[PDB]
């Protein structure tokens, strides 16, 4: 359909045209918001106070990297070379060899975490499901030549917390 | 081959061309020489002009010889104002490289199988 | 069929092969192809000759409006002979439709601007002088958009590995910010997807 | 404007270039069948001899000189 | 063993060590092995902050630093114990308050050609200076001949270094000139006789090093560093006012780095010239630099614009 | 004797309390800077007051992609900066570039270009792990000016 906005008419009328001329000469308007709508500070701030308080997530949430464990522990990865190869960024890097019972496992794995874009696609590929985007915002350290990480970083920084995370996947592997 | 030509018909005002423009470079080298605040011997800033020119030489045919020009007549565009911060044009003139050996044995004993 | 598959619509397909019947049969000098996207749009291939001529007439008329240049662009395509290609996009604001006007091209012909047809093309034809190196005449200007001041090899054509040629750094033995020969931490993996047997039957290409 | 004028002028500065000519002053020298450069060498004669004296060939002249015989007459006939 | 090509992230297979390396000499050849390729591990005494103007040098994961004092005889043992070769440039000008400079030039240098030499490194280098005599002079410049003596006893192989008074952009050696607006300029000692040294420039001086870095067959056999032509006139000083047109410091200032009423007038006027025979320079080559090009760069005052020289 | 190393409880406590950061906006990461200056999490009033000229401040701040034509003018700006500087990256884009890291037009890194310090990991770093990442460079002022004049 339309509508039609700044399409109007002065009156032109002595009743109307002090209203207009009261206004341009006596400020009766421009003291209406900014006399008033300003204050209007006696609302309590909103505020986060931070290096205690912290602000709200969601169980779905994206961030510091993990490598979980079964029960006794298996390194649930079985290098099926998947979350490598959906990876956009092209951070993963994984070589298998088979370890000496002769089930696979690793040997070097590396999420570069400066290349890394945080998609989730690493997240939903894995079928063993192991590779899990933890919900920790720990980072930030200063060297660029520490994010680099290796196989034996990321399993205790997974081990460092899972009741974290072995509580969020239960609440959102129904939906998906 | 039948296509229209750009500028030239054949290789003459096409040969005028590449004579002209030379002296839109060859006479105003300097005053850039003064104007980023860059020092070098001037005389470096008229080799280097007659080091291009002289480079692709072989070239047989209208509308290459045209077409190398639109480039080259753009350049005066930029360098005759300022629209490149010093580290544009010094580029030209490859100070960090190291060099390379081009000769034979000076390879064999650095790098494998160029 | 119905639930999962975009149900289709005829009337629109109807009159596309009617209108665009007949501009193969008002400006045979120029116009060599027509035909209908099985979505509903259009295709008129074109020689090189008629770029100016042909939307001066879709400039204007009481049958065919195509005032509204939308899209520019361009493919380029090795074993094609010809390499690049055009693609001009028009919507007619009266007439709700798309119709797209494909003009092949080679790098040393030159093409002729659009400019006093369109205002619009006059970015849009900048920019390709950069990227592919096709070379308009007759434009009110040409430069460099998109790209630094370097860059002498013209890259989104199908030669340009995608590293360009020199990566940058700087350093303190000067001052200034200078440009050594790429060299790279990692090989950007090449992976393979191509699959083989053919999934599309429709598609097949002649028997040969 | 005199025939002192130019001949003085001209002679001195093809010697003053660091390259080919060394002393062939002689006004005749017909460059490339008589010493001989490159092409765009003999583009470069022209210009100091403009901003000198003042002038400029603008035109398909610089290409006809081949020896300061003409370029002291073209001259000649221009200024004076 | 050298891999691929030289331009950056390659590896060309030395390690290296270089002492010092933060003030005006160090930083510049540092500079030099963040290209190449290297392992180039530097120490620094006291400065967590001066140090990183530097870090842009190496790719990543070459440069990497340590923390050492230098009295200590463990400091230097427990970097140098990996390593190819490794230079020293250390020592510095004035006598500190706390250092009494005495065997800075002989102590120092020997204790860090303490385990060195037994740890296994291999072509040993340090620094001398074309005009260090152990005649008497001069109270800086001697101690320094001394190291070429005392310390050549250790390390039968050295390559010691002898280089001229050199110009580079930081440098303190041409500044102290310029920044002489003052009662007047007063040449030392209002003599213009023997004016002046060799002054190479300091890209030479630091391509010296990375050549004989790996040479080969250059070690015990040292080396001096040739000047450009010719001697100079006295006019080096006017050439200063010719063209000129007329770390870890403090929060607010520095109560004395001073000009040094002492050897530092004596220093610059010592000339002496010395012997051809050594090698030196352009068979360590291929360079030499001079002066009247390479002056303008260094040196831009309050026109900023005009030259004309 | 004492005194000095009592007098950098004051200097350093004076350069780290009050910081006057630049910023620069270029690409996505520019936004979720905004929102750490907007009133949920309030930057400004926790001592770190917000833009202001090239002349006048401390900790540049780099978000978003450095193609090769903004090299030329970043290692210009961060020059004029008085002494007392930083450079704290953020974004994925900083750190070795997010994605584009194999393009021909992005320079790899902004390491490369500037000497930087603290780091940030990811597309936009969640205007948390921003403050986080300066609760950092408040806390990386330990060092003391002491120990260069007065030991050496
Ligand atoms: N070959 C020549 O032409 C020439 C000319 C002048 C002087 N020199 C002498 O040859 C060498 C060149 O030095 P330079 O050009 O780089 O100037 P420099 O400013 O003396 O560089 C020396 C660096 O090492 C530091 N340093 C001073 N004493 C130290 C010590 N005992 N232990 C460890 N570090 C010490 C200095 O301060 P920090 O301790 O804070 O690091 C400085 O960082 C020096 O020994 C110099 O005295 C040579
Ligand atoms: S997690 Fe899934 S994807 Fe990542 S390695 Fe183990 S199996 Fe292959
Ligand atoms: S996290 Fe995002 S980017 Fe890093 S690997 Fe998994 S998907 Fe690729
Ligand atoms: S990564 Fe950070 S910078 Fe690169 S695009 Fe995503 S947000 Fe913008």
């Amino acid at each position: 359909t339309y509508k039609y906005v700044n399409l109007r008419e002065p009156s032109m009328d002595m009743k109307s045209v002090t209203d207009r001329a009261a206004q341009t000469l006596l400020w009766t308007e421009l003291i209406r918001g900014l006399g008033m709508t300003l204050s209007y500070l006696f609302r309590e701030p909103a505020t986060i106070n931070y290096p205690f308080e912290k602000g709200p997530l969601s169980p779905r949430f994206r961030g510091e990297h993990a490598l979980r464990r079964y029960p006794s522990g298996e390194e649930r990865c079985i290098a099926c070379k998947l979350c490598e190869a959906v990876c956009p960024a092209q951070a993963i890097t994984i070589e298998a060899e088979p370890r000496a019972d002769g089930s696979r496992r690793t040997t070097r794995y590396d999420i570069d975490m400066t290349k890394c874009i945080y998609c989730g696609f690493c997240q939903e590929a894995c079928p063993v499901d192991a590779i899990v985007e933890g919900p920790n915002f720990e980072f930030s350290t200063e060297t660029h030549e520490e994010l680099l990480y290796n196989k034996e970083k990321l399993l205790n920084n997974g081990d460092k917390w899972e009741a974290e995370i072995a509580a969020n996947i239960q609440a959102d592997y129904l939906y998906r | 081959t039948s296509v229209k030509p750009i500028f030239s018909r054949d290789m003459n005002e096409a040969k005028r061309r590449v004579r002209e423009l030379y002296r839109a470079w060859y006479r105003e080298v300097p005053n850039t020489v003064h104007l980023f605040q860059l020092d070098i011997s001037v005389k470096q800033g008229r080799d280097k002009v007659r080091e291009m020119f002289k480079k692709n030489a072989h070239i047989t045919d209208p509308r290459v010889v045209d077409l190398l020009v639109i480039k080259g007549k753009m350049e005066l565009e930029e360098t005759i104002k300022v629209w490149k911060q010093r580290t544009h044009v010094m580029r030209f003139f490859h100070e960090t490289e190291a060099p390379r050996p081009k000769d034979f044995l000076s390879k064999f004993y650095v790098g494998h199988d160029p | 069929t119905r639930p999962t598959v975009r149900p289709r619509n005829d009337v629109a397909h109807k009159q596309l092969s009617a209108f665009g019947e007949y501009v193969a049969e008002i400006l045979p000098k120029y116009v060599q192809q027509v035909q209908v996207s099985c979505f509903n749009e259009l295709e008129i291939c074109i020689h090189p000759d008629g770029v100016i001529p042909v939307l001066t007439f879709l400039r204007d008329h009481s049958n065919a409006q195509f005032k509204s240049l939308a899209d520019l662009t361009a493919v380029d395509i090795p074993t094609r002979q010809n390499r690049f290609e055009i693609v001009y996009n028009l919507l007619s604001l009266r007439f709700n439709s798309r119709i797209r006007v494909k003009t092949y091209t080679d790098e040393l012909t030159p093409i002729e601007s659009s400019v006093p047809v369109y205002k619009a093309a006059n970015w849009y034809e900048r920019e390709i002088w950069d990227m592919f190196g096709v070379f308009f005449a007759n434009h009110p200007d040409l430069r460099r958009i998109l790209t630094d001041y370097g860059f002498e090899g013209h890259p989104f054509r199908k030669d340009f590995p995608l590293s360009g040629y020199v990566e940058l750094r700087y350093d303190d033995e000067v001052k200034r910010v200078v440009a050594e020969p790429v060299e790279l931490a990692q090989e950007f993996r090449k992976f393979d997807l191509n699959s083989p047997w053919e999934a599309f039957p429709a598609y097949r290409q002649p028997p040969e | 404007l005199t025939l002192e004028g130019i001949k003085d002028r001209v002679l001195y500065v093809l010697k003053l270039y660091d390259k080919i000519d060394p002393e062939k002053l002689s006004v005749n020298s017909h460059f490339m069948k008589d010493l001989g450069l490159d092409s765009l060498d003999q583009v470069e004669i022209i210009m100091a001899m403009e901003d000198e004296f003042g002038f400029e060939i603008p035109d398909i002249d610089a290409e006809k000189l081949m020896c300061p015989q003409e370029i002291v007459d073209y001259i000649a006939d221009k200024k004076d | 063993i050298p891999h691929g090509k030289g331009g950056r992230s390659s590896v060309s297979g030395i390690v290296a060590t270089v002492f010092g390396a933060t003030g005006f000499l160090g930083r510049y050849v540092v500079n030099h092995l963040g290209r190449m390729g290297s392992q180039v591990i530097v120490p620094h005494r006291c400065e967590p902050y001066d140090t990183m103007h530097l870090r842009p040098m190496g790719d990543l994961g070459q440069i990497i630093f340590m923390d050492w004092n230098g009295r200590d005889k463990d400091s230097i043992r427990r970097a140098v114990e990996h390593s190819s070769v490794v230079i020293n440039l250390v020592g510095r000008e004035w006598e500190t308050q706390n250092f009494d400079f005495e065997d800075v030039f002989v102590k120092i240098p020997q204790a860090i050609a303490q385990v060195s030499k037994e740890a296994g490194v291999e072509k040993f280098i340090h620094i001398s200076h074309l005009n260090a005599d152990i005649k008497s002079s001069s109270k800086y410049l001697r101690s320094k001949a001394v190291g070429e003596k005392e310390v050549r006893e250790t390390f039968p192989e050295a390559t010691i270094i002898k280089p001229a008074e050199i110009f580079g952009r930081e440098d303190r050696f041409l500044n102290y000139f310029a920044n002489i607006r003052w009662f007047g300029g007063v040449p030392l000692i209002s003599l213009g006789k023997k004016t002046v040294k060799q002054p190479v420039y300091i890209v030479d001086v630091t391509k010296g090093i990375i050549n004989a870095i790996k040479d080969p067959d250059a070690r015990g056999k040292t080396f001096a560093f040739v000047g450009p032509s010719r001697y100079l006139l006295f006019d080096l000083v006017q050439y200063v006012f010719a063209v000129a047109h007329r770390i870890g410091r403090l929060f607010e200032i520095s109560p004395f780095e001073p000009w040094t009423t002492r050897d530092k007038v004596e220093r610059i006027h010592t000339t002496d010239k010395i012997l051809p025979h050594l090698p030196g320079l352009e068979d360590l080559g291929v360079e030499a630099t001079p002066l009247e090009l390479k002056a303008i760069e260094v040196l831009r005052r309050h026109r900023t614009y005009r030259w004309l020289s | 004797e004492y005194v000095v190393a009592k007098l950098d409880d004051l200097i350093n406590w004076a350069r780290r309390s009050s910081l006057w950061p630049m910023t620069f906006g270029l690409a996505c990461c520019a936004v979720e800077m905004m929102h750490m200056a907007a009133p949920r999490y309030d930057m400004d009033r926790f001592g770190v007051v917000f833009r202001a000229s090239p002349r006048q401040s401390d900790v540049m701040i780099v978000a978003g992609t450095l193609t090769n034509k903004m090299a030329p003018a970043l290692r210009k700006v961060y020059d004029q900066m008085p002494e007392p500087r930083y450079v704290v990256s953020m974004g994925s884009c900083a750190n070795g570039g997010g994605y584009y890291h194999y393009s021909y037009s992005v320079v790899r890194g902004c390491d490369r270009i500037v000497p930087v310090d603290i780091y940030v990991p990811g597309c936009p770093p969640t205007a948390e792990a921003l403050l986080y990442g300066i609760l950092q460079l408040q806390k990386k002022i330990k060092r003391e000016k002491r120990l260069r004049i007065w030991y050496r």
